[PDB]
């Protein structure tokens, strides 16, 4: 309903930005094939596994369209304010375009800019303390230097659990979270649905999506800990490559 | 949309223009803010190539502009605030509008009626505008708490918005609506939540005590909690004395909701909460008091008589009822520049067989000590700790609770059964003793606290009375550098003598059948006014002592170290301050020397 | 209405020469932002009499109309103050206190109800502060219409709820907690006088209940007078058909028999010409115990009281001191106790531990409802100013065990529990009754050494070894009656005496010999000369009274009479210079050396040793952390 749960206006478009991606993307120039096709071919030789970003050559992917226009939409102003989205949007971008998040096989990275490319002049790299790091830069993409502590041993964890109906056939596919879950049963199957008797489910590990991530916490480099306190500590997700 | 405007609203922003435009001040004060983050926003930019939003406002004003928005304000914060906090943040907006949050404000003040203390407070306060004052216990550690909501939806694009309304938003409450999490948009289509988009505050909720040196003579205590965060959050540690101002909230359902005693949560608001300063009596002089000290402070032979006023009850110890008095004054202290500070007060112990009256006295110094806790044995938990107090009260801001130390500094630490205590605690004190202060990691908050409380403690001998002829050592029982820290350690010995005992009898017995209370008013002037410095005079003296103490002593007894030294120091210094001496003199020395003797001998 | 009219001038008119009072105290509570006042209602049936009455027949109706009679001037001199020279204003509360008609609490006839009630007693409990919105407005969710509810009086009924209507419905009202003003429920549960007189059974108490400027102002065990309303509530059948609970809001409250008929004072001061008085006192005692007649008089001069002395410094001497029964079986004490405990007017029998529920001290309880707290009361808390006896005060918590040792000396226990901080009084005195530990070979064993590892309970004791009915009357009568004074002969008499006491004591000592003198024990003479003289009941003492005093004690003393360089040089020696690491040399090397220097034994090993790890030979606390159960 309108009135409730209001929409609001903002600056951001994503429509004319995804497709600055695709624009970006293995259509690119600085680096006979541009970078982005051919390592996208290695990955698709099978040989590499995880895809970092970096938003420098975006940078210049930018001045080369800025120029040399048209004007086209800021990413990266846009990115380090999100960017949460720009995981999976971008990984839908690219999908597509190969010599759907269920098969995808690869992990995508991204690398920020300090930089010279800070000097040409052009933030979403300072690294930071502990302190410095304020509960308003929640979301934003940031860089930080500290202390390893912690830092923890790597163990399987699943995002979404595949039990398959063998009734209605189908699949069931539930996403999982935090520490534990409880397994589906009968059949969600739109087709077990509504009939008088559902299909039981059970589900199949080869299906499913499992992910080890790996652990730490991170102590403020003490050089940085204000003259009183003490060095404050911070948790980090890791996962994938 | 929401509920539409309202010319309640709209003449109550409306009516806040002229104000603040008069007073212009803020006016241009915002526009200092905006500036103070444009500037920063340009050195993250162009360089490797932030300012709070609220501001604070004087109640002055208000009474001369408008007494109605004045009273309404103090009395319907609910209603008078947000239309203002509206008006500025569209002033703000107007400031400086091309490139592209709350806006709050203090609320100076001119208090109060409305300025009471967490002593007194609600029933008719509950809901109106209020500034408490008093110590910072049980504290919080912050949690981040998270803000609006945002959500993508395919196919559709779009976005959502949702809001939350904290039992802690506003101050005076509200209907509450729980707005849970929104996904799931009807239409059917689900909803990608975004965040970055979605804003957040960070939250902490700390508990106040009333003032304890206001406290009452004595009784038990009275506290209450405020919720504080984002920019409010962190301010202050526990311990702290600081007044508040915060809107009193009662809210939740006070068991009227579920059918099947205790009522209504009831909370302060932050909100101006402003950290201020207090000694380390109350009391007042006058003029006649003040002159009293004055002509007496010429007085040559005033100090024994001082060291006499202390025991009614007690025979002898003279030198250690003078001992007290320094402990009371204390060698004023010392904050070197980009550098630690000197210690100035001094730590005191005392052994002997029981009846000693060790007990006893401690009782006597409690009393006109002015503070600060007594602490016996064990004891504890934490003793001087904040327990770091768990988990959060309220909100999420897990608690530091202020202990004895920290809520004794700038007082009189009483250790009775000193030698019972664990030396768990034992580690503790020999930091806060000498470095003067308490640090804490535990979980959690990592904060060092200052507890700057001066120390005396008692402790039974060893074993039985054997105190006496018992060597100087293991006699002690409690090595090591315990006994290195107690600036001042004294023996008292229970052995008889007859014409003693009838000197003590007689005394005894008229019991059965320089007024103190002169005292402690002596005590807090001399103690505000005035620190007497230092001289070259005595210099010469001291360190001629220091090298015969650690030269002769050593082989007579020990330990002599530094420290020896400073106590020294502390000691001139303090028996200026008895002398009430603006300098230190060459005769206070000959003093603290003769007690650092009767102690050493 | 219109009575209110006669308030108001009750409130001006109403002089006592030379000034009116009502009006100056309401003019400073305002000033002192007080929002109260209080009356004496007996000074009210003084100026107006039918409304009195009026008020002692149905107050529920009048009260609100006095306090709106009293929030009318109040606004007056309110804004007279405010401009001259420098809303919100709320309904006053009024404290009313009369002190005229007692009521036993014993008892109340059911047509006590909704009328004016003076009784008193001990409050138990002081429960436990809430909320109450005595104004509190409302709003219909979905209606979006909105509301107020005010609730002036209620039990604790639950009194009022929310309304149930506006589809929009079942209940939409909502709560706006803005605009609502809340009360301290306090709950006070108040009992009844313990001493007397249910005497066969557990004594009958009741629950009050104090709203704000009421709350607070009173710790649990303090006697109390209160002026309150006799009510009900229905509750909840724990009952039926039909009964409902009593309660009594209280309003308002006077904090704190000693009168007796002039005959008793005849008789008292017959039997005061009686120079067997004391003997024939200390005949009437135990007359079925057989002897104990130390005990016997000890009895005598511990009920007597003492000096009791504030003198500046806020320092108090006490009375009086404390008693040890201890010994074995046959001595009768656990029976005598039992006697005391008739005797003494204010008097408790706890042995423990406590017992069974009853904290042996003053305990913190929350009222469950209303929350907050009540002091759960203990031992002390209701024997204060009285007697206090304890047995198995060997087999006593650790917990309380300190309250006590602290308490006795300071009379007052200071519970810092939460949002209580308060120190409570407990002028009770305590006779305890030890059960001595193996035998006489504790007298074989050094006299002490018998309490924990600290005799230092020991330490704290003084004294360590007619139809009484009657003489309970003339017990309360010499306690309040006279408070006696030493004569200075006397006093040096005493110097002489201690002087050759802790004197020819330490010349005892010269041997190190396993037993002492105190500064205390001196006190404790003299407050037993005092109980004497009281006992005569003589504003002064005599010598001659001290010196039986003298003799006593020294009985006493014989009672306490029934080596650290050896001791600490074998145990120092020993490991100094015998095994560093501790290790192979420990309970067992121990127990052949001493075992084969045949000075060993348990206690004394056990003794020497905890002296070790007490003396901080911290190398004795490592082999005790390590080598003791380790064996050897």
């Amino acid at each position: 309903m309108s009135a409730a749960l209001p929409s609001i206006q903002l600056p951001v478009d994503y429509n004319n930005l995804f497709n600055e991606i695709t624009d970006f993307l293995v259509t690119f120039k600085q680096d006979k094939g541009p970078k982005y096709m051919a390592m996208l071919q290695k990955v698709a030789n099978r040989e590499l596994n995880s895809v970092i970003i970096d938003l420098d050559d975006i940078l210049q992917y930018q001045n080369e369209k800025f120029l040399q226009g048209t004007q086209a939409d800021d990413l990266v102003s846009a990115i380090q304010q999100n960017a949460n989205h720009f995981t999976e949007l971008f990984c839908r971008a690219i999908d597509n375009n190969m010599p759907p998040n269920l098969t995808r096989r690869y992990f995508l990275y991204f690398k920020p800019l300090s930089q010279n490319c800070a000097r040409r002049y052009r933030i979403s790299s300072k690294p930071l303390s502990v302190r410095q790091i304020k509960g308003d830069f929640l979301g934003q993409l940031i860089t930080v230097r500290g202390i390893i502590t912690r830092v923890s041993d790597v163990k399987p964890a699943v995002e979404v659990i595949a039990y398959t109906c063998d009734q209605c056939g189908y699949e069931v596919f539930q996403e999982v979270n935090s520490r534990t879950f409880t397994p589906l049963s009968e059949c969600t199957s739109e087709e077990c649905s509504q009939n008088q008797t559902k299909g039981q489910l059970f589900m199949s590990t080869r299906a499913s999506k499992f992910s080890a991530f790996q652990e730490c916490k991170i102590q403020e480099l003490s050089q940085q800990v204000p003259v009183g306190h003490i060095p404050r500590s911070l948790n980090i997700h890791v996962n994938g490559t | 949309t929401f509920f539409a405007p309202d010319a309640v609203f709209g003449d109550r922003v409306r009516r806040f223009q002229e104000f603040l435009d008069t007073f212009t001040s803020y006016r241009d004060s915002v526009r200092s803010i905006q500036v103070y983050n444009s500037n920063n926003a340009a050195n993250y930019n162009d360089d490797q190539d932030i300012l709070p939003h609220r501001i604070i406002i004087s109640l002055d004003d208000l009474r001369e502009f408008d007494r109605s928005f004045w009273s309404g304000i103090l009395v319907e914060p609910a209603y008078f605030i947000p239309p203002a906090e509206k008006a500025l943040t569209d002033l703000a907006d107007s400031m400086d509008d091309v490139p592209h949050h709350p806006w709050k404000l203090s609320f100076k003040g001119s208090f109060g009626a409305h300025a009471l203390s967490p002593r007194t407070l609600t029933a008719q306060h509950l809901n109106k505008l209020v500034s408490v004052e008093g110590i910072v216990t049980k504290t919080s550690l912050v949690r981040p708490k998270l803000i609006r909501s945002v959500h993508y939806a395919a196919k559709t694009g779009r976005f959502h918005y949702r809001d939350y309304t904290d039992a802690t938003t506003t101050l005076t409450t509200r209907i509450p609506t729980p707005a849970i999490y929104p996904t799931e948009d009807t239409e059917g289509n689900k909803l990608t939540t975004e965040y970055g988009y979605s804003t957040f505050i960070d939250h902490q909720r700390i508990t106040v005590q009333e003032m304890p040196e206001m406290a009452p003579a004595g009784q038990l205590p009275r506290s209450i909690d405020v919720i504080l965060d984002d920019d409010l959050v962190d301010k202050t540690k526990p311990g702290d004395r600081v007044n508040v101002v915060g809107v009193f909230k009662s809210l939740g359902a006070g068991g009227m909701n579920q059918s099947n005693l205790i009522g209504f949560k009831t909370l302060i608001l932050g909100n101006t909460v402003y950290p201020l300063h207090a000694r380390s009596a109350r009391q007042m002089l006058t003029d006649f008091d003040i002159r009293n000290i004055n002509k007496l402070s010429k007085k040559k032979d005033i100090f024994d008589i001082l060291s006499q006023s202390l025991a009614p009850s007690i025979y002898g110890h003279d030198h250690i009822k003078k001992a007290i008095l320094l402990m009371l004054m204390g060698g004023v202290e010392k904050n070197l520049e980009n550098g630690s500070h000197l210690r100035g007060d001094i730590n005191i112990l005392m052994v002997g067989d029981p009846s000693t009256a060790k007990s006893q006295l401690l009782r006597f110094v409690l009393n006109t000590a002015s503070l600060a806790i007594a602490t016996t044995g064990r004891g504890s938990s934490g003793v001087g700790l904040t327990a770091a107090v768990t988990t959060d009260r309220e909100t999420g801001e897990r608690r530091l609770e202020a202990g004895a130390m920290v809520l004794a500094d700038r007082g009189v630490v009483c250790i009775d059964e000193f030698d019972k205590m664990t030396d768990v605690d034992r580690v503790a004190i020999h930091e806060v003793m000498e470095q003067q202060t308490v640090t804490i990691a535990k979980a959690g908050i990592h904060t060092t606290l200052n507890a700057r409380c001066s120390v005396i403690a008692a402790a039974n001998p060893v074993f039985g009375q054997y105190d006496v002829n018992r060597d100087p050592h293991q006699n002690i029982a409690l090595p090591d550098s315990l006994l290195s820290r107690f600036d001042l350690l004294f023996v008292v010995t229970d052995d008889i003598n007859e014409i003693r005992d009838r000197s003590i009898s007689e005394h005894v017995l008229r019991t059965h059948r320089v007024t103190i209370p002169f005292l402690r008013k002596y005590v807090q002037y001399a103690k505000e006014r005035v620190i007497p410095q230092l001289t070259q005079e005595a210099i010469n003296v001291i360190v001629k002592n220091y090298t015969d103490l650690r030269n002769d002593d050593n082989t007579k007894k020990s330990p002599i170290t530094a420290r020896t030294l400073e106590t020294l120091i502390r000691l001139a210094t303090a028996h200026a301050k008895v002398r009430l001496s603006k300098t230190v003199n060459k005769v206070d020395a000959k003093v603290a020397a003769n007690l650092l003797r009767f102690a050493l001998l | 209405t219109e009575i209110i009219k006669s308030f108001k001038n009750f409130i001006l008119e109403f002089r006592l020469d030379s000034q009116f009072i009502y009006r100056d105290q309401l003019r400073n509570n305002i000033l002192v932002k007080n929002y109260s006042l209080t009356v004496n209602m007996e000074h009210l049936i003084g100026y107006n009499e039918d409304i009195y009455k009026k008020l002692s027949d149905e107050p529920s109706d009048i009260i609100p109309l006095f306090e709106t009679a009293i929030t009318q001037v109040a606004k007056r001199i309110s804004i007279l103050s405010r401009a001259q020279s420098a809303n919100s204003l709320p309904t006053f509360q009024l404290i009313l206190n009369s002190n005229a008609n007692q009521i036993p609490l014993r008892d109340l006839d059911s047509e006590h109800v909704s009328k004016i009630v003076r009784l008193s007693g001990i409050i138990i409990s002081t429960s436990v502060l809430s909320s109450r919105a005595t104004y509190l407005s409302i709003m219909c969710r979905n209606c979006r219409h909105t509301t107020s509810i005010t609730i002036n009086n209620f039990n604790t009924g639950n009194t009022v709820s929310l309304p149930r209507s506006c589809n929009c419905g079942p209940d939409p009202y909502i709560i706006i907690h803005e605009s609502s003003k809340f009360i301290d429920q306090q709950f006070l549960k108040l009992q009844e006088i313990p001493e007397l007189v249910p005497v066969g059974e557990m004594p009958r108490n009741l629950t009050m209940t104090c709203d704000r400027y009421l709350t607070n102002k009173v710790i649990p065990g303090t006697r109390v007078t209160i002026v309150g309303i006799y009510s009900i509530y229905n509750s909840k059948n724990g009952s039926g058909v039909a009964i409902r609970t009593p309660y009594i809001k209280i309003l308002g409250i006077q904090s704190d028999v000693t009168m007796f008929t002039e005959e008793e004072e005849e008789e008292f001061l017959q039997l005061s010409r009686n120079p067997k008085l004391y003997e024939i006192l200390t005949n009437s005692i135990a007359p079925s115990i057989f002897g104990n007649e130390d005990i016997k008089k000890a009895i005598v001069c511990l009920l007597m009281g003492g000096s009791k002395k504030i003198l500046p410094d806020g320092m108090r001497l006490r009375g009086d001191i404390n008693v040890l029964l201890l010994g074995d079986p046959g001595t009768a004490k656990s029976q005598l106790l039992k006697f005391v405990e008739k005797v003494s007017p204010i008097a408790v029998y706890t042995s423990g531990k406590g017992s069974s529920a009853a904290g042996l001290t003053a305990s913190v309880q929350r009222d469950p409802m209303t929350r907050e707290f009540y002091l759960e009361g203990g031992a002390m808390v209701l024997a204060d100013g009285g007697v206090v006896c304890i047995d198995e005060f060997d087999k006593m918590r650790d917990e309380d065990r300190v309250a006590i040792h602290e308490a006795m000396e300071q009379q007052t226990i200071s519970i810092a529990k939460a949002g209580i901080t308060t120190v409570l009084n407990s002028r009770t005195s305590v006779l305890a009754a030890a059960n001595p530990i193996y035998g006489r070979y504790d007298d074989l064993k050094s006299p002490g050494d018998n309490i924990d590892f600290q005799t230092t309970i020991l330490s704290r004791f003084d004294m360590i070894f007619i139809s009484i009915e009657k003489m309970k009357r003339y017990i309360t009568y010499c306690r309040l009656k006279c408070a006696p004074r030493l004569s200075p002969q006397a006093a040096e008499k005493l110097s002489s005496n201690f002087v050759t006491i802790r004197k020819q004591l330490l010349i005892n000592e010269l041997e190190s010999t396993e037993r002492p003198i105190t500064i205390r024990q001196l006190e404790a003479i003299i407050r037993i000369t005092e109980s004497l003289a009281k006992l005569e009941l003589s504003p002064i003492a005599q010598e001659r009274h001290v010196d039986e005093a003298i003799r006593l004690f020294q009985a006493s003393t014989m009672d306490a009479a029934s080596t650290s360089l050896s001791e600490i040089r074998r145990f120092e020696q020993e490991l100094k210079r015998r095994l560093p690491i501790g290790w192979s040399t420990s309970y067992q090397t121990l127990r052949r050396e001493f075992v084969d220097t045949h000075r060993f034994s348990q206690l004394a090993l056990d003794k020497a040793l905890y002296a070790l790890e007490k003396h901080e030979t911290i190398q004795l606390r490592h082999q005790g952390q390590n080598i003791y159960r380790s064996g050897v």
